[PDB]
């Protein structure tokens, strides 16, 4: 293993790479969704269309053809509902992930606030711990002490 | 085609599902909760590290007994007495 | 284009539509109020 | 003026004509109120500097 504080700095900056990833990912969902609710749209007004060309054709007074056009929407209908069908879940699925996008933007920033405190602290207790080896007390002559070492040599 | 088309149409929410998923799980084995003291999250991991060195530097150098602190103490007190009884007597 | 345009949106979020409502309360509220002192100034 | 024909929907365009620029002038005015504020201890470090 390696010393922690090296691998947590390492970390967030992974973490911040897959957060950005992240939010480009959610991009491209919500522009495929926009996409889809445009070509349904299309679909709605070629049918509306052919529904307003029965309408005068049904003034020659020739049932048949209106039979045909009337007919030949049903199909376009079907495809619209179909489309519908599935906007009403993807729309309620892409709130959720957005919300969740948001919370971890936050939990990520909060965790950046304290990694600053956390090296201090350990800098600052490192070097304390290492001004006593070189010194220590006067009366310490462990001769590990380096002032008492060179007193005996 | 219109089958193939379809299955292009929610590629994309899926992948975006399961990377917000795997992130919010990443999230937790850093710091998690606060009251974990797991010794997984890496926070407490540093806490106990910090703790060590303060004590193992505090066994190699003694720190001084609470008696030399109240004998100070009570040193600094008469000190500052006998300077302020002393400092009104003397323009008196 | 829609891609960036949602993007962008993402970083930036756009205000609520209750906020609309409540700007534009205020702005009604404040046409009012400044016509009907207008006109009564003169009279 | 424009009240002065009787007809109050001129008016009600020039008051809303007017709002954006209300806006604006808000906008810079908080803008200046603080630039002043920093302007001046910019200035007291370069003197005593
Ligand atoms: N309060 C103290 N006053 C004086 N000397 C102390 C005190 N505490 C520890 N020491 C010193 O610590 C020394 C022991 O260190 P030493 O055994 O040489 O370290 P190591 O075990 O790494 O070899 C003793 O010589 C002693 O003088
Ligand atoms: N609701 C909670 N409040 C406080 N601590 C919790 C809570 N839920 C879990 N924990 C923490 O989770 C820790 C257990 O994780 P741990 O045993 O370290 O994982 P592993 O089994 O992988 O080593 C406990 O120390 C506990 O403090």
């Amino acid at each position: 293993q390696e010393a922690p504080e090296d691998l947590l700095e390492r970390l967030l900056g992974e973490m911040e790479l897959e957060l950005i990833e992240l939010r480009r990912a959610l991009a491209q969902t919500i522009a495929t969704f926009k996409s889809t609710e445009r070509q349904r749209d299309a679909q709605q007004l070629i049918a509306q269309r052919w529904y307003e060309k029965a309408q005068a054709a049904l003034d020659r007074g020739n049932e048949q053809l209106a039979r045909e056009a009337l007919g030949q929407r049903q199909s376009y209908q079907s495809h619209t509902e179909a489309l519908g069908k599935s906007l009403g879940e993807q729309r309620a699925l892409v709130e959720q992930v957005r919300g969740q996008l948001q919370k971890l933007e936050r939990k990520y920033l909060e965790l950046k606030s304290q990694k600053n405190l956390y090296l201090a602290r350990l800098k600052s207790a490192i070097a304390a711990q290492k001004i006593e080896e070189i010194a220590g007390n006067l009366d310490n002559a462990s001769a590990s002490s380096l002032f008492e070492r060179i007193e005996t040599k | 085609e219109r089958k193939y088309l379809e299955l292009k149409s929610q590629k994309n929410l899926y992948l975006a599902r399961l990377k917000s998923a795997i992130a919010a799980q990443k999230i937790e084995e850093i710091a998690g909760n606060l009251d974990n003291a797991s010794a997984s999250s890496l926070f407490e991991r540093i806490e106990t590290k910090i703790l060590e060195l303060e004590a193992e530097r505090e066994l190699l150098n003694p720190p001084p007994s609470p008696l030399d602190k109240k004998f100070e103490q009570w040193e600094e007190q008469q000190a500052v007495e006998a300077t302020l009884a002393a400092m009104k007597a003397r323009r008196s």
